């Protein structure tokens, strides 16, 4: 049974091979070649394994602990599929000496928990009432950018967007509180964090749209607006039962089998001077319905006020082709803190990448929020971990204290390939650095980069069970 | 004879890794290569997993019976199974001794099996406060070898308390199982007021008092400028029924079928709740917990029993309205409600408490309990070999090839832990042998320590259908000497 | 390049695999067949690598190992190529990572010196203060040796032969030992617990007369016994290859008749001369000269062989005299009393020569039950006579036996860390490779090795740094402190200099170019 | 390990059917085919079987030992030694057993297998009758297998007859063993007065009264006392019958010395010349020739002779005497019956075959068979046999094994399965069925009343004490020591290194 094991790590330390020469910004680039014949080629880890169309299944478990890695900390996609190959390459060297892969998952139990007691101890407490350490630390993460002189300008605008979600008392906190919506136009300099909920669509462009109204109701309505399958008659029917209820501001789901409203039910909802909002696609219907605290309505009989939000004043501003709709003044005791962030730029091209760059500036900050505490990176955690691991493997008893010795050794291929792929020599720096450690614990901090403690744990707690879940497969059977 | 063992021998080295909380699992892949899953339970891997080889199927077809009598210990049922025809290659080959004469051989050895776990079974029915610490050793026995093992010391209560709140028939239609995403495993909580994620209605007020629920099945759909005349005289039909349900004096209905608006819209005058879309296994939880009837008669009232609920309340959790029920009649029933981080996690949670709390259904009207951890199957091993002392020629070595297929057991289970199952099982037998059977194997520390000081017990009737049923299992698989498979169609 | 590093290692592997479980007490022994066809079985490494034949000029340098650590010691050398092994596996661990191979032998030469320091300073002393607690730890120290042979049955009482043979052959002044001193002996027979010790040279002879005196007496107060070793036969002088003397009348036949005749006392009488009584020759004698001997009480010997007669002069101070023209007073041995004594119902009958006074050296007796029993305690009590002759040069002492590994394994892995140079890598595997000597042992024992050493090492830190035993000497228990097994100072240090020595000459070669044979 | 163990397996499948008075006979075959010979004798199929396995050879030098020391039960050893060998396959693989281990299990078990012997040895001090019949019923045991077993019944009295007519040292050299063509197996008896198969002189008369046995070493032909170095130089044939007169003129003054001894018969190692053969019988000496070591040996033991190797004096020697000398004539060769001799120690078996291949089968079958009646004088204790003993044996294994290590449980308890293998090749031989039949005595010895055990006759579970099958109790304790240090040495030897051959 072992030459499924065995199969099973050398296929999976095969792909942290190509992992290593990417990690980094300095790293090297890796070729893909897609069976539809693209030709791609990046940098990011968690591009390759999308990409990769892996066969094994087993090796397909590394996919999902990078697609976990992006979900939560945001950051480190790369360095977590290395440190699963880490402990694969140290695991293969235990079964020649007659250990049992449960030992082994049962080990790294006890040495994953305690090394998340160790990384408090040296991680030092900050504090979300500092604008100022907020700011230094997502403008310097984005040194990893084209741009980076409008980099810093982005700074205190995405940290004071979490501050609504940065209360002390909070258990779930979600990127989605934050809408981060593109717009052609204008500079990125220039960005306006509105307070209420903001779609990508614009109003009604036929004659009679009021396209603002002051006071007005929003909410989710399901249903369509189409001729019976006299025609006016029936589209009158459904505009008489929503200004009885005096709905200003109305909402349809975007249906691509008929057309969602028709031109003629536009022009009678234009004396009544109602605004309509098409083309709603299903990832914004539950985006609405949290911080209006609306509900979906799916027939007409379904439309009533109860159901319905509030709205102080709902325009439609149009900078150089912009037509955006803002929505503001919700008053409502279901609301929560909703932000919506405006990103305008000049070509396509900035607005994408600037709006992907400040995704990865969140989830620093997310780090922060969820656990307190920052940590300089640069290979600081990773030594500090293994060194302490060595000491108090002598004071263990049984087959784990030969455990404790190879994982950590494990965690030197962080500080190690971070060396290789800056061109510096692999043993002059890994001995340097772990020489001055006797003194100096976390000494980078004059260089403005600091890694979030959720990274570091996370690639932990990923690959304890990533590890373990591999070495207790003793054969992989067919089954249909 | 050899495809007869080497094909029982590939079922039972499939799932021979899945046993015990320290095992391994087992995955599997199709030809999609995207539905592979992980999971150590014996009734999805064998089910998957097709067979060409018809006497294979015969082991799996007798462990779907087994799996819905208990639930728990399917896999030692196979594996057990598998150790009495794997040491008949050694009753034939060296020995030759006939098929039949070893077939009785097992059933003289089983008898000493069953009377060492009766003489060995000890129960307490004073301080009943006690014996719910023996519903918690038991529950955390169920619980092993599945993702459930983080939080089962948190779970222990949990599934204890459950129980404990029944007090009547086993039948577990009183119990409920609802999986919510979100939020640690540790979260769940134990509710009795028959939690319900269907929500009725379109206005209806979140709470009522003074309810009275009933349970009738009817359409109320359709019956059986022109079409106006027909569509109010369907109207008028379904009104007299209506008139009927007014008759009952409950302030709540429930169909099982869906309900048109206007016997709907004429609820909310007299103030009755209008419950839609409940399914066939909801009505038969509805009956034995509020204490409904079907109905099927609407000609005249108080023909049927009458329920009660003194608070209908509705909760807002997971996003997703549900419904709290309290203060109603019979309230022994109770429902479990998980909460998993996915929904891949759910399915593996789902099934795991459901054969959980299925023998502790049996441990109500069972109170015998005998002790786990390896220390089961010492015991009657030893009752093996005192019963030889008397024994024919041909079935000395078939009755003494059943003791040694007792301690393959936890052989093979601390092969899966990874420790020593030469040095542990050996000097196990050597305490028990003489006096003072208290230890067992241990899969934490590595030694041999009290299962009893460790909370580890087994059911009385969960341990016997093991020994039995893959006694008789057995037999089957060994007394055909000849297949014949007719021509596919 | 790169295929140099790698089959150098992988080799070396695999020829120092076959000692591995040949090492401890309890080690596996072999089957090495002769090219004669005799099957030779031996759990040492030093017959092992001696029979091995093979061209390679990597397990060569393994087999030079052993032949300087025999000479000079003899204890260690199946263990010291085992230790050696290990440093060539954790040297090619960091040749992947580029460290480069004198780098290796740098660093492993610096915790050579820094290890022996550690272990300087928790030797003990033995033979200081009461001098006869010396021979009470020494007369223990025998039997740990003697376990793995079958010497193990009666080894209590055989532990009292080589304490006793040491001492008459050593001066607490000179403190010399030489194995050339004593005399390897072994008789198949009997016994084994008839063995005793002797305290001059002791062959095994026969004499050519069965009336002949068994006991030399000292024939009213003589001096001493006087013993005459001489290359020419007393007799009528015949050739040895052919005769053919053919004589034509009765004149010369009535003549050689009485000259031959007269030659038979004028030979005998020369032993009068001199005053001899046991007369050994490499010839034998003719018929007359025993009835001659007879009764003057002169017992002769025959078939002697030449080896033997160099240990006879020197214990009687004797002298080989090539005529019997050259014999004098000077050259005649010198011994207190001569006898035969009769060893069971065994018909050899030897000869027991005492002496009753200190000299400069013994001869060993050592009986046997069957010939592969003679052969084992023969190189049994070789190897004993190694480890008193250390003992007694260095009185400081230290413990082995896998537990002085696991203590100097761990001084290394503390100043790694404050060396902070390149070295520090190599320090990490020298304390590896010290940790290989106790899992090698454990192994042969029937334990894990993995766990055996993490108990060595968790025991000697929250109790005391002093040594703790092993399970794999069969014993009750550890701490072999209390069970007085004492080891060797000056042994172990050599084992580890010479082994560490080894592996950097072979990181020192790069190339090996290996031609025909003429 | 692997090429070790399934090569002794193999060596020892050879001559398990050599095992039990039911056993079967092996056939080997060289390239002559002239060569070929049925025999049962394991120590003739282990050394003729060239063998390339240098584990195989370890257990050849070991069976030469055992056949030293008695003869018998060299095949119960080999087998004993590969059932070890075969249930360590199962040990280590599968078990997860150490090999050492292993062997210190065995070391534990022996322990337990001596002291169920010594329980279960009972003998009778008084009533020397009954002791008798316990030497007859340990005879039949050792002349099973062999075609002897016809007339074993007349056999029986034979052997236990001539070992109390010893009373003394329990070397062999006093049994003479003569095997004569003709006759039936059953005319064989049992005779004291030392027959010889030479006669004595040309012509010399056959009886011969108050004769006195001198032993003597000489050379008779050209005897010359100190007269060596000189040699017959002769330019004639007339000249050489001159010199060839001192032959003689020398002798008789060496007969004159020797006739001073007044003996009446004379022995010599080597031949005799001619005239002093004629010469003796004037004097009344008569001369014996072809007198080889083991003649002289035995001579030694009856009336105590020496060597005599001084001729120079009648006195300072020790000379022996006997009453009457008759020479016989069977099986045309002149025979010599010796009588009257004082305290006669040794004794003679003549059996008479009908063929050689007969009679070369019952030399090692006779000369094993007294060997083993030879130890039971110093030891009397005797055990129950006929796969009985085997099976008390196991009963001591399984007690010890109550208190027991982990790793030493499974290697003690494969040795009480070992100990049931013996008996179950000899079910196999006798054409019984070995499960049933073995299964139904371990039920009776299991607790208490052990006396019965397996018949290979009727098929059913007798008493050995009233079938008269019993076994000697220093028999058994060899046959366990030496097979438990066979299998310790296989055990240690997990790689083989052969030199370079020249």
């Amino acid at each position: 049974p072992q030459e499924v094991r065995k199969a099973n790590i050398i296929a999976a330390r095969s792909v942290a091979d190509a992992i290593r020469t990417s990690l980094g910004p300095k790293g090297m680039d890796k070729m893909i070649k897609t069976s539809r014949g693209e030709i791609i080629i990046s940098n990011d880890g968690h591009t390759i394994l999308k990409q990769m169309a892996i066969l094994h299944p087993v090796a397909r478990m590394l996919v999902e602990v990078s697609a976990a890695q992006d979900s939560e900390a945001g950051d480190g996609t790369t360095s977590v599929v290395i440190l699963t190959g880490a402990l694969l390459g140290a695991a293969e060297r235990l079964l020649n000496k007659g250990i049992h892969p449960t030992i082994i998952a049962d080990s790294f139990q006890s040495a994953a928990k305690r090394s998340v007691d160790i990384l408090l101890e040296m991680c030092h407490k900050v504090s979300l009432s500092d604008r100022e350490q907020l700011v230094r630390a997502a403008s310097t993460s984005l040194s990893s950018k084209i741009v980076s002189q409008y980099s810093s300008f982005l700074a205190p605008l995405a940290v004071d967007s979490v501050l609504k979600i940065s209360d002390e008392n909070s258990k779930n906190v979600d990127l989605n509180d934050i809408r981060l919506v593109k717009k052609v136009g204008g500079t990125i300099d220039d960005t306006e964090m509105i307070d209420g909920v903001v779609l990508t669509q614009t109003a009604i462009k036929s004659a009679g749209g009021p396209t603002r109204k002051e006071k007005a109701k929003i909410g989710l309505i399901q249903f369509q607006i189409s001729p019976p399958k006299e025609e006016r008659a029936y589209l009158l029917n459904i505009c008489k039962k929503i200004k009885k209820a005096k709905c200003n501001v109305l909402l349809i789901q975007k249906s691509i089998l008929r057309d969602a409203v028709n031109d003629l039910a536009l022009h009678f909802l234009s004396k009544l001077n109602i605004m309509v909002v098409k083309d709603i696609e299903r990832e914004e219907i539950e985006f609405l319905s949290k911080g209006l605290g609306c509900k979906p309505i799916a027939d007409i009989e379904l439309f009533t006020e109860d159901r319905l939000g509030s709205a102080d004043l709902v325009e439609e501003i149009d900078s150089d082709g912009s037509k955006i709709v803002r929505v503001t003044g919700i008053r409502n005791n279901n609301a929560r803190p909703t932000v919506s962030v405006v990103i305008r730029g000049a070509n396509n091209m900035i607005i994408d990448e600037t709006e992907r760059s400040l995704h990865d500036a969140l989830c620093v900050i997310r780090c922060l929020v969820k656990e307190r505490g920052l940590i300089a990176g640069g290979g600081a955690p990773e030594i500090e971990i293994s060194r302490r691991l060595s000491k108090e493997a002598r004071s263990m008893e049984g087959v784990q204290a030969f455990i404790w010795q190879e994982f950590a050794s494990a965690l030197e291929v962080i500080p190690t390939t971070l060396a290789e792929n800056a061109g510096l020599n692999s043993i002059k720096v890994v001995t340097e650095l772990r020489s001055k450690h006797e003194n100096g614990e976390l000494n980078t901090y004059e260089e403005h980069i600091l890694q979030p403690v959720l990274v570091s744990t996370s690639a932990i707690t990923l690959a304890s069970e990533c590890v373990k879940s591999i070495l207790r497969i003793d054969d992989i059977a067919f089954s249909r | 004879r050899l495809s007869a063992f080497v094909g029982a021998i590939a079922v039972g080295d499939l799932v021979k890794s899945t046993l015990g909380p320290k095992g391994m699992d087992k995955l599997l892949q199709s030809a999609s290569s995207n539905t592979c899953m992980v999971t150590n339970d014996g009734a999805t891997i064998l089910k998957s997993i097709p067979l060409d080889n018809p006497a294979a199927k015969v082991l799996v077809n007798i462990s779907k019976v087994q799996d819905d009598e208990v639930g728990d210990g399917t896999t030692s049922v196979t594996v057990l199974s598998a150790e009495l025809l794997r040491e008949a290659e050694k009753l034939i080959d060296q020995s030759k001794i006939h098929p039949q004469t070893i077939i009785e051989g097992y059933r003289l050895a089983s008898a000493a099996a069953l009377d060492a776990l009766t003489k060995a079974a000890v129960d307490n029915s004073h301080d009943k406060t006690m014996f719910r610490e023996d519903l918690i050793h038991i529950a955390k026995t169920t619980l092993s070898s599945k993702i459930l093992s983080q939080d089962k010391d948190h779970f222990a209560e949990l599934a204890t308390n459950a129980i404990l709140r029944l007090k009547g028939s086993t039948n577990l239609e009183h119990i409920q199982i609802i999986k919510i995403l979100g939020g640690k495993l540790s979260d769940s909580f134990l509710d009795e007021g028959f939690i319900l994620a269907k929500k009725f209605g379109n206005n209806q007020p979140k709470r009522i008092e003074n309810a009275k629920i009933l349970i009738a099945n009817t359409t109320l759909d359709t019956d059986k400028a022109k079409l106006a005349q027909l569509e109010k005289a369907e109207r008028e039909k379904m009104k007299n029924k209506i008139a009927k349900i007014s008759k009952f004096g409950i302030n709540t209905f429930i169909n099982r079928q869906l309900i048109y608006d206007y016997p709907e819209q004429l609820f909310t005058d007299l103030g009755i709740n209008s419950i839609e879309h409940a399914d066939f296994e909801g009505v038969e939880r509805l009956a034995l917990v509020t204490g409904g009837e079907v109905v099927s008669t609407f000609d005249e009232p108080s023909k049927c029993k009458l329920g009660e609920c003194d608070v209908i309340e509705e909760i807002m959790l997971g996003e997703q309205p549900f419904l709290k029920f309290s203060g109603c009649k019979a309230g022994e029933a109770c429902t479990i409600v998980l909460r998993g981080a996915t929904d891949q996690t759910l399915d593996e949670a789902e099934r795991s408490l459901h054969d959980a709390l299925s023998v502790l259904s049996q441990t109500t009207k069972e109170t015998r309990t005998v002790l786990g951890g390896g220390c089961a199957e010492m015991v009657m091993s030893k009752a093996v070999d005192t019963e030889a002392q008397n024994i024919d020629g041909k079935k000395s070595l078939a009755v003494e090839a059943f003791a040694r297929a007792l301690r393959q057991l936890p052989t093979i289970l601390a092969d899966n832990a990874g420790f020593d199952s030469s040095e542990l099982v050996s000097k196990l037998r050597s305490s028990i042998y003489n006096g003072i059977s208290t230890s067992g194997l241990d899969l934490n520390n590595g030694t041999i320590a009290d299962m009893r000081q460790l909370g580890i017990v087994e059911s009385y009737k969960l341990k016997r259908a093991v020994v039995s049923s893959a006694s008789e299992a057995a037999e089957v698989l060994l007394r055909v000497d000849n297949i014949i498979r007719a021509r596919p169609r | 390049g790169l295929e140099a590093k790698k089959s150098h290692i992988l080799a070396a592997r695999s020829v120092a695999s076959i000692i591995k479980t040949s090492l401890g007490p309890r080690g596996l022994d072999k089957i090495l067949i002769s090219p004669d066809g005799e099957i030779t079985i031996t759990n040492d490494g030093a017959t092992i690598l001696s029979q091995m034949e093979l061209d390679n000029e990597i397990a060569k340098l393994l087999v030079q190992l052993s032949k300087s650590q025999d000479d000079e010691i003899g204890d260690g050398t199946t263990g010291v190529v085992v230790l050696a092994s290990a440093l060539l596996d954790q040297a090619l661990e960091l040749i992947q990572k580029g460290i480069h191979p004198i780098k290796i032998a740098n660093g492993f030469d610096e915790a050579a010196k820094l290890a022996i320091s550690k272990l300087e300073e928790t030797c003990d002393d033995i033979s200081a203060s009461n001098d006869e607690l010396f021979r009470d730890f020494l007369l223990r120290a025998a039997k740990t040796s003697l376990g793995s042979k079958i010497v193990s049955k009666d080894h209590d009482r055989f532990a009292e032969m080589a304490v006793e043979a040491v001492i008459n052959v050593m001066d607490k002044d000179r403190k010399d030992v030489d194995f050339d001193l004593i005399k390897m002996q072994g008789r198949v027979g009997g016994s084994i617990s008839d063995s005793k010790l002797i305290n001059g040279v002791i062959l095994d002879k026969d004499f050519s007369h069965p009336q002949m005196p068994k006991c030399v007496l000292p024939k009213e107060g003589s001096d001493g016994v006087k013993l005459a070793i001489l290359t020419c036969p007393f007799e009528p002088p015949k050739p040895k290859t052919k005769h053919k003397l053919d004589i034509s009348s009765v004149e010369e036949y009535q003549k050689l008749q009485t000259y031959e005749q007269d030659k038979f006392k004028e030979m005998i009488d020369d032993v009068k001369k001199a005053g001899a009584d046991v007369v050994i020759c490499q010839w034998g004698f003719d018929d007359e000269a025993n009835h001659l001997l007879l009764q003057n009480d002169l017992p002769a010997v025959r078939w002697v062989g030449g080896q033997e007669l160099e240990h006879i002069a020197i214990s009687t101070n004797g002298r080989i005299v090539p005529r019997f023209q050259d014999l004098s007073k000077d050259k005649l041995g010198t011994c207190s009393r001569i006898y035969e004594q009769e060893f069971g119902t065994t018909k050899d009958r030897m000869l027991i020569i005492e002496q009753s006074k200190e000299t400069k050296t013994v001869t060993c007796f050592v009986r046997g039950s069957n010939k592969m029993i003679v052969d084992e305690a023969e190189r049994a009590l070789h190897d004993s006579l190694c480890v008193v002759r250390n003992l007694v040069k260095d009185s400081r002492v230290v413990y082995g036996g896998g537990a002085a590994e696991v203590t100097m394994s761990l001084a290394v892995s503390e100043e790694a860390d404050k060396q902070r140079g390149i070295d520090q890598y190599a320090f990490r595997g020298f304390a590896q490779a010290l940790d290989t000597i106790p899992m090698t042992l454990a192994e042969n024992s029937g334990l894990d090795p993995i766990g055996t050493l993490s108990t060595l090492k968790s025991k000697q830190l929250k109790e005391k740094i002093s040594n703790i035993g092993v399970d794999c000497l069969g014993y009750g228990s550890n701490d072999m402190k209390e069970l007085f097994v004492v080891d060797p100072f000056i042994g172990k240090k050599q084992q580890i200099l010479l082994a560490t020595q080894l592996c950097r000459m072979i990181l020192k070669i790069d190339n090996v170019i290996i031609s025909g044979k003429d």
